[PDB]
This record gives structure tokens, sequence and C-alpha cells, in this order.
């Protein structure tokens, strides 16, 4: 039973808004990037290593957030996968629920996935500065 | 959701 979801279209349908759309998703964390102003471009790869992330959270509330001050470096697979779960841990916490793929599909650099998920934010963040 | 992420990123 292969299972329809959003992938379907967009990969059965879209595969360059699929491109696009990861771009549009560059866009919201440029946001709680733009605020220290800077600027980042590969969405995919910014969750492996849920640096980016624990940024989103400060650059939001405006803080001070160092990219060495939350989980330790991530230096292999396991240490990103880690930096993910845990985002997803204060994520749970402050809501996004269960995420529909896994900590890992993120980090891996796959689009698919990690795009479901980022879905999930620009939706909580597109109303919420 | 195609034709909602388009009608939305428009």
């Amino acid at each position: 039973r292969h299972e329809r979801d959003a992938f379907d279209t967009l990969f059965d349908h879209a595969p360059d808004k699929l491109n696009v759309v990861k771009k549009t998703l560059i866009t919201f964390v440029n946001k709680h990037l733009n605020k220290l102003n800077l600027e980042v471009t590969e969405l995919e790869t910014q969750f492996a290593d849920g640096v980016y992330l624990v940024l989103l959270m400060g650059l939001l509330e405006g803080y001070f957030v160092p990219l060495h001050s939350f989980f330790l470096t991530p230096d292999s697979f396991e240490q990103k996968v880690l930096n993910v779960s845990f985002a997803f841990e204060l994520m749970q916490d402050g809501g996004l629920e269960k995420p529909k793929p896994r900590p890992e599909d993120i980090v891996n650099c796959d689009l698919k996935s990690t795009l479901r998920v980022l879905y999930n934010l620009f939706t909580k963040y597109r109303n919420v500065e | 959701d195609l034709d909602a992420l388009l009608a939305d990123l428009e």
C-alpha cells in the first residue's frame, strides 16, 4: 500500500518546484538568521547539524545563542542525528508534535522527508515572526 | 498538497 502523501505529487508532478520549494524554506530560516544578519543556502544540510536549529529558537526570541552552546559539535552521523533528535525534543515540547520523517531522514541531507517537516514549520512561523 | 504549496507561494 504505497501511502500517497506530499512527496507523491511533488516528485511525481513537480521535481522542479520541489527544488524551489526548498529555497522557500531557506527563506524562513534566512529570517531567523537575517536577525543576526546572515544568509543560509542549504536547508537540507542545515539539519545535518541541528546547529542552525537551536539558532532559530534564539534569533526568534532575540538572544545570544553561540553555535557551540547547545549540544556538542556534530562530528559524525550519529552526532548529527542527535542534534536533530534534540531539536525535535525541545520542539515536541514547544509543539511540532511528532514529526513525520525521522531525525535521520532529516540529517540525511535528503529533501523529501526534510521537506515534510520544514513545511510543518513554515506553517507555524508563517504568521508568527 | 501541490496546488496549495503554489497557491500560497504565488
